[PDB]
């Protein structure tokens, strides 16, 4: 809210640092750490295991959204291919 | 009832810069109309389309308060590692500085706000892309607010954070 | 002199001034003010008269006991503030 000059203009290129790819991007970082919490998960007793569910869900959840926001972002008039 | 600040001068664009930033000084030493002066004289309406320099000057503030390593009191030029009263593994005195660091980060989005160059800014080029000015801000502010939470999970769990 | 009763990481240090101090004395003594209603911001010199005074500058050479000195009483200070 705090962030409008008049209702603010979304300009799809925008590259936050949350928002980088990559091995070191918060993409690969993500599905190693899904990777270990399965890896866990069967070792893990009942609740931990559960611990494990929520957390993993909410952390997806995060992501899911970045990715939703970054769609709504982009334009597609020319655009459409990015 | 007005008083108009400055800010050492490098560049004429530092310059420029520095005074913004200087306005934002009175705006912290609670002087409004100063700072609306000063911002009246380095920016008035000659034509309005869109020009890099003023996200510029706004960006490299923003940059510089993201990337400061203390050196300014001779802690902090000690926090620049000579440590004898540097920082030596302390947690609410660098929380203090994250605090003071967010406080100036809210106050200069306040001080932008009310002197109405907010709707003067506009997207420029930075590393080599185009990036909307309040969105900038909002990254450096989330950048600052992981810092806190790091410095507040120290404070929490210091052996275990602190490992 | 309460304050040298207090134990310090010397030659370089590996604490947190805050939290290392409080099983020292001297930071007892600073609750004891504050109880009984003493501002530590007020009564307890400023970093100034601290690095002024000879007692407290003859252990400088442990660079984190000034450190400590200067964060603890800034910190405690301000929260009297």
């Amino acid at each position: 809210s705090l962030y409008k000059n008049e209702s603010g203009i979304q300009e799809p290129e925008h590259v936050p640092w949350t928002a980088s790819s990559g091995t070191a991007g918060i993409r690969s970082v993500v599905t190693r750490q899904h990777g270990i919490i399965l890896k866990v998960y069967p070792q893990a007793d009942s609740g931990l295991r559960t611990i494990l569910i929520e957390q993993l869900a909410a952390l997806l959840n995060y992501l899911l959204d970045d990715y939703v926001t970054q769609l709504k972002s982009i334009d597609k008039l020319a655009n459409e291919e990015r | 009832a007005v008083v108009k600040d400055s800010r050492p001068d490098q560049i004429a664009h530092d310059d420029k810069t520095k005074h913004l930033k200087a306005a934002f000084l009175r705006y912290c030493r609670k002087d409004i109309l100063g700072a609306q002066s000063m911002v009246d004289s380095l920016f008035s309406d000659s034509d309005m389309e869109p020009d890099d320099e003023l996200d510029l000057a706004v960006n490299q503030i923003s940059v510089d308060l993201i990337d400061d390593y203390p050196a300014s009191d001779p802690r902090w030029a000690e926090s620049v590692p000579e440590e004898a009263a540097g920082f030596s593994n302390t947690s609410l005195i660098l929380l203090h500085q994250l605090e003071d660091k967010m406080k100036a980060h809210s106050f200069f989005v306040d001080f932008l706000h009310q002197v109405g160059l907010f709707s003067r800014l506009s997207t420029c080029q930075t590393k080599g892309m185009l990036v909307a000015t309040r969105l900038l801000l909002s990254e450096h502010a989330e950048k600052l607010s992981a810092a806190i939470v790091l410095k507040n999970h120290h404070a929490k769990l210091p052996v275990l954070v602190n490992s | 002199k309460a304050i040298k009763r207090d134990e310090w990481s010397a030659t370089d240090g590996k604490d947190d001034p805050i939290e290392a101090t409080k099983d020292s004395i001297f930071v007892k003594v600073l609750q004891n003010l504050l109880n009984k209603g003493i501002e530590l911001k007020g009564y307890l010199p400023k970093a100034e008269t601290l690095l002024q005074s000879e007692e407290l500058n003859s252990l400088k050479t442990n660079s984190y006991f000034e450190f400590s000195l200067k964060a603890n009483y800034e910190c405690y200070m301000k929260m009297q503030s």
